[PDB]
RNA sequence: GACGACAUUAGACGAAUCAUCUGGAAAGAUGAAUCAAAGAAGGUAAUAAUCCUGUAGUCGAAAAUGUUGUCUCUCUUGAGUGGAUCCUGAGUACGACGGAGCACGUGAAAUUCCGUCGGAAUCUGGGAGGACCAUCUCCUAAGGCUAAAUACUCUCUAGUGACCGAUAGUGAACCAGUACCGUGAGGGAAAGGUGAAAAGCACCCCGGAAGGGGAGUGAAAUAGAACCUGAAACCGUGUGCUUACAAGUAGUCAGAGCCCGUUAAUGGGUGAUGGCGUGCCUUUUGUAGAAUGAACCGGCGAGUUACGAUUUGAUGCAAGGUUAAGCAGUAAAUGUGGAGCCGUAGCGAAAGCGAGUCUGAAUAGGGCGUUUAGUAUUUGGUCGUAGACCCGAAACCAGGUGAUC
RNA sequence: UAACUUGGGAGUCAGAACAUGGGUGAUAAGGUCCGUGUUCGAAAGGGAAACAGCCCAGACCACCAGCUAAGGUCCCAAAAU
RNA sequence: GACAAUGGUAGGAGAGCGUUCUAAGGGCGUUGAAGCAUGAUCGUAAGGACAUGUGGAGCGCUUAGAAGUGAGAAUGCCGGU
């Protein structure tokens, strides 16, 4: 590129329709005839005249908790955690394990909460905790 | 690869250039886009318009409704009526919009390698001094159009841009627009490594 | 701005690219019949997911 | 930037009025009375072509008969005549035969009479 | 209240070129030369780094102002222990009643304020911790002051524009809030350009004058003041062809006669005569339509923009991806900045459990989820919020102007 | 040779005539209301004297070529007194 | 080289022309720019060159970007006739 040269991607740039023009550019009235092609142009948001859309309250929503990591890694040996946002989760309100195909590298733990079949592995390999 | 460092028309000991920088193949759709980016930029927004509302005019009906004869019109200010507003008129805007920040490197290093692809030189200047004699210097013969890469802050060879046609930035920043003007580029021997670990 | 969200939304609850709910009558009379007494399922409105988005989307 | 969208209309118009050399009135200076006029002259030669087809046609075959009455051999005993010599042409060399030359017309009837 | 430095209100210096052709005139073409901390810009008889103003840089203030500094200048005790006894803001706080406001509509409705009325305590005290009591934790009203960070620009200085260039832009480029209209509040216009220089037509002639033809100024006066360029409508003068038995949405097709010669090719101008043929848009079940709109022509003039969602295409990364404000930075892409956001695991109203959960007596049966590709930026399509394709109402409300009819 | 799903985008909700089975109406309506099908609407051209819907037939452009469809062959007006 | 399709309003999708400005590159211009006028020319279209006259100083071209981007009709505003 010298700058007199460009010739950019297929498919990254189109034509703009511009509308309000021509009569062979496909355009001209653009949505009806007389019809609601008006300015306001709404149905407003959605309504139809009547109630379809109304149906029971199901619910109550507080506060709340835990993260996830798997089981699945075969990133660390016996490397054991709270160190780390790094190959695992970035953010934590909670954090807890959990499955997902077998660690079969020895690693202790060092965890929030814990699965149970997460348990029955990883006694199996070096460590369970719970802290 | 390497390139052959030299100092005012003498050769000198070669170079190593790593092969990710000036070895990077360029890429043109990222060179593209970087360089809008830059151009539209520099695009500042001023420009305005007055639409009905702010114009200094009149909601007074100048004759009634009906019993004229004439149309039905409400103000003497509106797109139709001479001194009228400008509907759908431009008004200011950013004009500025971002890239992630390893498409920016990406493309450094493509325009970079687009030199390198042809000839992009090298010298050692510790020249301290104030004057147009920097164009004598040009006996490499370093085609017009020109950036001069020295280290951060220098106060005198930056005086000396009033010549015609180059440039001279610090490798602080290195513009892909400063560079892909030009075909000519050079730069030195302590900031070129820099620029090749900073990327 | 943000975009507001319809906050009938308590109404429809999210699962994967859908919305979930509990079905209608309920909740006066309840004399009639048995087997339309069993009614705790799912409902949806599967084509006016066309229609009922873009302002409940923050949860879907 | 704003456009001042003068210096094309008045040259448009002219490419328009330019095809107006000839036309009534004030039919051929005004823009909107000689568009539209043109617009029926283009729609009327797109009809003419297939009319002067018609049209040459009906002559020739005019112009044929007036020659067969004279042996008053009516057009079409005369045509039939002619697919049944395993022989074919146009018309309008009928035409230019009988009219420029007889005796080829002569011939030509001689030709096709003696098939019926 | 004394006494120094800096900036502001006038300014100065401020490097460098000659010729030939064209020209009315060069700053252009042609050549050979020069300065650059100055090739920013504008003017100069046509387009100039080297002709002028100028810029880079440097210098400069008697007086006045403004901000800063150091001695004057004033003005000042600062802690600790012990806690016998006293003090810690009264018609207050709080409650009820009606109300407002707190994102919060009287709701279970805290916390804060208003009015009426009642009406506490004194550190072993009192208030809050979203009705209310308890434990725990934190804080101490009912008295007052407080720079910066921030929002705006009637105005000035210096600057800038993928802003306008006379129906645009301030309404206003000019003697404009003028002329004008109205009792009055108030509303509101149209109108730029000679040429380089006024050198702005001496003088003769007709004419009452005006105006003109001549002569001259000037490169050009068909640039001569209603003065650059000067289109179309409209009006004329002359002329090639044609037209006075003729039924015409006006053309097209065919075509003789008469004339002419091109951006030189199946030529151009006219057109006796015949065939064929009921305008344009809008709205409409359908319109030649006797349904509507347009007198002609010139100009003007209607899907835009931010923010956000969504999908589509591209592009970079990849089980990872990404920055926000702010700081430095040429009003700049470019570096920093990991609070935050998405996704990676879901189901259940929720506690919760977790590749299974929920429902349920059930391990049955079924709904949902399983089996990885997502995400940041962006062109386009669409939507929503803001007047949101344009023009168009009677009407409503607050404020004020008029009983000279 | 089309059919289905998903996703993005709309338009339309006033229909008319002809034939046909029917209701209503008076075995009236260029009527109205339904089913059935076509054409017009959104489709010119040839015929129906003339004509939105009837009849034949679906225009990419040009030719001074031909054969046919409906309907026609004395002049108008091409074609068999 | 064959084979087939190519009427079309609402409307959906696609490729395209020209204007103003910008950036870059390369070019024209008193030995007469732009605009204007005339013309029997090129291109499938929107459109563009060329010759000549007038005109008296700025303009094109290729690549790409952003738009106040196109006007025959509003009982449309203005101006002239
Ligand atoms: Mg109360
Ligand atoms: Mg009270
Ligand atoms: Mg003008
Ligand atoms: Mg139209
Ligand atoms: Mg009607
Ligand atoms: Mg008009
Ligand atoms: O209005
Ligand atoms: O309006």
């Amino acid at each position: 590129m010298k700058l007199h040269e460009l010739k950019p991607a297929e498919g990254s740039r189109k034509e703009r329709n511009r509308v309000g023009r021509g009569v062979a550019t496909g355009n001209g009235k653009t949505s009806g005839r007389g019809h609601k092609g008006q300015k306001a142009r709404s149905g407003g948001g959605v309504r139809p005249g009547f109630e379809g859309g109304q149906l029971p309250l199901f619910r109550r929503l507080p506060k709340r908790g835990f993260t996830n990591i798997n089981r699945k890694e075969y990133a660390i040996v016996n490397l054991d955690q709270l160190n780390k946002f790094e190959d695992g989760t970035e953010v934590t309100p909670a954090l807890l394990v959990e499955s997902g195909v077998v660690k079969n590298e020895k690693s202790g733990i060092k965890i929030l909460g814990n699965g149970s079949l997460d348990k029955k592995l990883t006694v199996k390999a070096h460590k369970f905790s719970a802290s | 690869n390497y390139d052959v460092l030299k100092l005012d028309g003498t050769k000198s000991g070669s170079i190593e250039l790593s092969d990710a920088v000036f070895g990077i193949e360029p890429n043109n759709s990222v060179l593209f886009e970087a360089i809008n980016l830059q151009r539209a930029s520099l695009r500042q927004g001023t420009h305005a318009v007055k639409n009905r509302s702010a114009v200094s005019g009149g909601g007074r009906k100048p004759w009634k409704q009906k019993g004229t004869g004439r149309a039905r019109q409400g103000t003497i200010r509106a797109p139709q009526w001479r001194g009228g507003g400008i509907v759908f008129g431009p008004t200011p805007r950013s004009y500025a919009y971002k890239m992630p920040k390893k498409m920016r490197r990406l493309a450094l290093r493509s325009a970079l390698s687009f030199k390198a692809q042809e000839n992009g030189l090298t010298v050692v200047d510790a020249f301290n001094f104030e004057a147009p004699k920097t164009k004598e210097f040009k006996n490499v013969l370093s085609t017009l159009e020109q950036p001069k890469k020295v280290l951060v802050v220098t106060e005198n060879e930056d005086v000396n841009v009033e010549l015609s046609a180059r440039n001279i930035p610090g490798v602080q920043v290195t513009t892909a627009q400063g560079l892909n003007v030009l075909d000519i580029t050079n730069a030195d021997s302590l900031v070129i490594t820099e620029a090749a670990a900073k990327k | 701005p943000k975009m507001k969200t319809h906050r009938g939304a308590a109404k429809r609850v999210k699962r994967t690219a859908s919305g979930q709910l509990k079905r209608s009558r309920a909740f006066t009379s309840h004399l009639f019949a048995n087997k339309s007494t069993k009614q705790k399922r799912q409902l949806r409105k599967a084509r006016l997911v066309s229609k009922s988005d873009m302002k409940r989307v923050k949860q879907l | 930037p704003r456009v001042k969208g003068g210096t094309v209309t008045r040259a448009r118009r002219k490419k328009t009025i330019k095809l107006a050399k000839g036309y009534f009135g004030s039919k051929h200076t005004l823009y909107k009375v000689a568009k539209q006029q043109v617009m029926k002259s283009g729609q009327y030669a797109f009809r003419d072509r297939r009319q002067r087809k018609r049209d040459f046609r009906k002559l020739w075959i005019t112009r044929i008969n007036a020659a067969a009455r004279q042996h008053e051999m009516s057009y079409s005993r005369l045509m039939n005549g002619l697919k049944k010599a395993g022989i074919d042409i146009n018309r309008k060399m009928l035409s230019e035969i009988a009219i420029s030359d007889e005796k080829a017309f002569a011939q030509l009837v001689t030709k096709a009479k003696d098939a019926l």
